[PDB]
């Protein structure tokens, strides 16, 4: 029993052992509870405008779309502290652990970018944070690493199994198991078991609630379509729910096509993987023949996760929204794009949305068409990794 | 279900606890694997709990964890698993074999072609670690429609209906995580199926403690994985170890 | 003949070769034309609410202050768009360059940051920008230079001389004394020859607007102080302009201490170094006994100048302003104290003025005082400098 | 300023041009320095334009910029600088000597103290770089106390108001910056200071091209510091080739 419904379609679910299950109904009645509570939601509000930032603004890039019908606006979470809309849902999730008591925060990073945004939080509100992190990892992301050890958050490093994120996440809910009487684990997009789906969803919401706002305040109308980049799908539907019941709105999720569909090396598995069960639910994965998880792969390590979120593939499956894939080719073309016409220097991720955007607008460019790119990210991080890319193609 | 019923049957007769160790197939490859597994059995093992290497086993504790690698290693696939299974049930007609699998590798092909083949092969008893029992339904009903007996964990944290619940739903018998005396109890009173204490069974004085406290039996497998762990260089030694072990587990049981 | 005083007090004047006042002039007008241009002020605002991201927000810190009387604010400047307050004004800059029917931008930069200013203001408003860096800048700075040139920048080493920052300031006024019909020299802080100092500052001055604002709706009166770290002066005159006539309000300008005043190696000409005229102005500046400029020193790029602006050093005459200074240590312990307690990396110059609230605060900490620190920019940047250092403490 | 006017006077009266050589005092050395200034005067030199090497010279050339720095790796100074003048002015009674300043060299330990200090060692000049007409007053209060002359740079852009006021303003010579017949025009129309044209005048036809124009001479820097440039490792050389070029530029100016 739940008090709310669990799947979005067959997708969805609560596919953990059984020990978790308490730890799951607890977190879900927090989460109704708090809904229904104004001061839960002033305190959000609060914190979301007078820490983070919000609202975010929403720039229109005329000198990328000259010469086309194409009208672009980007939806500035690239401008939220943190640098990317990660932070908004983790202030609300640190929020939730402290209503039910909690002093503590679990989470588990592999590229670190969760781990940052876990331990600012918990910084922030007075939470000891430890996160999990493959031994694997934590030497190739000495950065992040800095980041959230000089934010007082513990980081863990896992040598256990093969010593990557499988293997921190194991080590993290296994942690979660025995300590979530006094601990929560922040979960870092809209996938796992309910009802972490729902509660990443109604925290990145606002994305999707303020580009309405500000596009009909700029436009006077919706857009034709709001893109954003899917890795478990939290910027995405964070953008999306807002406009789902207004029909005539396209929503276009894009995921990492890597190297391309066909080599395999991608991380496109709403379009490209199959139904499985993993990660605590039933979801389109990236898997071998007989049933392993299969290894994703993108430029953008933010976007390299094997799964999706289940309400993304629900709305897949029922034709409300729609599913493309951007290679790094793409992507990096897309960030180049956007710093030399509109100096803002956009995340790997986010490059993938803009490029499908740049990619509608110049296949047809006499379509008259308005556009929101959710930019969900900025892109100084990423600055090395193009920086090699483009030195190794001369 | 049938080998199990009739294991508790006679076990109970003798007042007899079970003891049932488990090991990854494939653990450290498939020969020596089906070498360990008729050690276990030849040195008294009641009934087999069997891993088949998952590549995302979120619920494996760390001695596990290193089994399914080395199994990997080996490149245990599940349909080796399952030829593994085929052979060890023609050698042993009797011992009930229990797999501990998770969800996806169950539910990859079709759940009910899944459990079609455990009782194809001569499996008894399927434990889904990441199946919690709201999620069973589908699970369950292939595990009976296939005489497989579907089994439950019964955590520690359990309340009233989930003792319901776990009692109704189970067969063969209920997984009793010990990390009890009054869990056992409700148990019996609703009639679950026998209960096995696992979690960090490693010496003889907590075999007796189980069945003292009024489980069926107990599982072993960290402490038995770690035996073979700590012999990888000296295959002889590491079954001569596992028969010790399990000799020792399986008389602190008995009357 | 100007259209206002080049002077603060003895401080500011022209002090530039003839043949560049004509380019002094031209500027002087465009601006105040512009000011009283009821377009250009709805395009800057436009582009700084929309594009930047102002207002920014005023955030409470209150982990920070917990045992004390004293209410800590910090203006989020770190959250403005490039991560800095240097953004506001290049804006402003660029649109009056476009007024000027100009369609070039000069600049010279040391650390980078400035260059990453400029070459984003230029990038979106179709400015060809060229900025001058001494060949030894560019080999130390590899990051702000790909920056810039991502951006669209042509990033010109320099060779002539000592192939340092002194020599990129030259061979660009020298360019800009040819060039100044089509090209406008894009100044990075409140200093240099007039109307350069009074531009900045008017540039700059909604930090402290935005700042009185929001001070008086969340708490009802003005700060007892506003505090900001001072390299050439451009982030605390912003944010003390709007103050200057409230005199119940105390403006505190922070200049880097470096290894200790008596060490010789700072960057406090204010405080401790001798009036002068160099770069186009008569004001406060480190220099040798025979005088020459001096070298200057800060752990902090951004604040190793080795003068100050003319209105400052009018302010502190007066007694309108008081200036002071912190060291690198005091910097970097203030660095890691709003990481911890906040969440928040700042950048290692605005750690200059945070660490001296904290010693306003913990000095007196039964004082009850209203204080706001200016958060000039964040700490992404100052990783690992901190990092290195922190290592090489054990 | 006296010197200057008697100069004037005298090459006016042989329908002749001047030339002045423009150096970095401490270029490459001292010593060095003080051999090259004596080889321009005896090539023919009817003025000199002394530079004092200052740490940020705005307005410096790229050629003028690696003067500078060799002077200051030779280790020179203002004090220096001023020593050498006084030798300078020793030696060449008449030789009318101009300074090329920056503003806080000058203004350093007072602007009066500057140009009481030019006046004591026998300086004629000063050019200040740095401070435009505008910004001028004290300057050249200062330098007419301790008669010495004001010099002003007459640029390109130049209006008819700036023309005026450094007609008014300057004695000595005008500076005109090359980078004309009209700027000479108004300048003698308002009684300026005798016109030298400056900035890239490297050959003789340039000399001759000035005073044809109604220029009283021309300023030669770069052209001449580029010789000091490539000869540094045979002084000899550097002195012949000095003498040399200043002696061919000379006879340009020449009725
Ligand atoms: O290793 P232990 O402490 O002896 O407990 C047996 C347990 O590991 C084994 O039965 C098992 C392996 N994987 C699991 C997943 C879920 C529940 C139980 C298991
Ligand atoms: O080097 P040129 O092109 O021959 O021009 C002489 C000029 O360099 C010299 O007079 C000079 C040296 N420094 C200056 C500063 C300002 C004006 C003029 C100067
Ligand atoms: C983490 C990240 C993403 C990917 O996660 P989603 O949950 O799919 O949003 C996208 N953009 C940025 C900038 C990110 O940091
Ligand atoms: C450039 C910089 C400064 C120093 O310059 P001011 O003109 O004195 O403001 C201060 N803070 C940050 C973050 C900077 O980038």
């Amino acid at each position: 029993t739940t008090l709310l419904n669990p799947y979005f379609g067959e997708f969805g679910g609560m596919y953990v052992p059984q020990i978790l299950m308490p730890a799951l109904n607890q977190l879900e009645e927090a989460f109704v509870s708090a809904q229904k509570d104004p001061e839960f939601q002033a305190q959000f509000a609060d914190l979301l405008k007078n820490y983070a930032g919000r609202p975010t603004a929403l720039t229109k890039c005329q000198n990328i779309t000259a010469g086309t019908r194409t009208t672009l606006y980007l939806k500035r979470e690239d401008l939220l502290h943190g640098g990317a809309h990660k932070t908004n849902q983790v202030l609300g999730q640190a929020l939730l652990a402290k209503r039910m008591g909690k002093s503590e925060i679990i989470a588990e990073t592999g590229a670190g970018q969760h781990g940052v945004a876990s331990a600012l939080a918990s910084a922030l509100l007075g939470l000891k944070c430890r996160i999990y992190m493959g031994a694997k990892d934590v030497e190739r992301q000495s950065p992040n690493v800095f980041r959230m050890r000089l934010m007082g958050a513990e980081v863990i490093p896992v040598h256990s199994g093969s010593a990557t994120l499988k293997d921190a996440c194991n080590e993290a809910l296994r942690d979660w198991s025995g300590s979530y009487e006094t601990a929560h684990y922040m979960l870092g997009t809209a996938a796992g078991p309910h009802p972490y789906p729902t509660i990443v969803r109604e925290f990145q919401r606002m994305i999707g609630e303020e580009t309405k706002a500000q596009i009909l305040d700029k436009e006077g109308r919706l857009p034709d379509a709001v893109i954003a980049c899917v890795g478990g799908g939290s910027n995405a539907i964070g953008m999306f729910a807002d406009f789902i019941n207004d029909t005539s709105v396209g929503l276009i999720g894009v995921e990492p096509g890597g190297h391309g569909i066909e080599t395999g090396e991608h991380g496109a598995p709403l379009k490209h993987g199959r139904v499985g069960i993993y990660f605590g639910m039933k979801a389109p994965m990236m898997q071998t023949a007989d049933g392993q998880i299969e290894e994703s792969y993108s430029i953008s390590a933010g976007l390299d996760f094997p799964s999706v979120g289940p309400q993304h593939a629900y709305l897949n499956s029922i034709g409300r929204a729609d599913y493309v894939s951007i290679t790094d080719d793409e992507a990096l073309e897309a960030f180049k794009t956007l710093c030399r016409h509109e100096g803002i220097i956009p995340a790997l991720e986010s490059s993938h949305a803009l490029a499908h955007a740049l990619k509608m607008m110049r296949e047809q460019p006499e379509k008259e068409q308005l556009l929101v790119v959710n930019l969900s990210g900025r892109g100084d991080k990423d600055i090395f990794t193009v920086h090699d890319i483009l030195k190794a193609r001369g | 279900m049938e080998r199990y019923e009739n294991l508790f049957a006679q076990l109970n007769d003798r007042r007899e606890g079970a003891f049932v160790p488990f090991v990854t197939l494939g653990d450290p490859g498939i020969e020596q694997s089906l070498k360990i597994i008729d050690t276990l059995i030849d040195a008294g093992a009641d009934a087999l709990e069997l891993g088949v290497p998952f590549s995302d086993p979120l619920a494996d504790g760390p001695t596990i964890q290193n089994a399914n690698l080395r199994a990997f290693a080996a490149g245990v696939t599940p349909a080796q698993c399952f030829e593994m299974l085929a052979l060890i049930r023609e050698k042993h007609p009797t011992i009930p074999i229990g797999l501990l699998m998770y969800a996806n590798l169950v539910f990859n092909n079709g759940i009910d072609a899944f459990y079609a083949r455990c009782e194809q092969v001569g499996v008894d008893s399927v434990l889904v670690a990441d199946v919690p029992v709201e999620e069973s339904a589908p699970f369950r009903q292939a595990a009976l429609r296939h005489n497989i007996a579907p089994i439950f964990i019964c955590p520690p944290n359990a309340d009233d209906d989930l003792l319901r619940q776990v009692a109704s739903y189970g067969r063969g018998y209920t997984y009793l995580l010990s990390r009890l005396h009054h869990l056992i109890e409700k148990l019996k009173e609703y009639h679950a199926a026998p209960a096995l204490q696992g979690f960090g069974i490693s010496s003889p004085e907590q075999v007796s403690a189980a069945v003292r406290a009024g489980a069926a039996g107990a599982i072993s497998g960290s402490a038995i994985v770690k035996i073979i762990e700590k012999n990888l260089a000296s295959p002889k030694q590491m079954l001569a170890e596992l028969r010790s072990f399990v000799s020792a587990m399986k008389a602190a049981s008995r009357a």
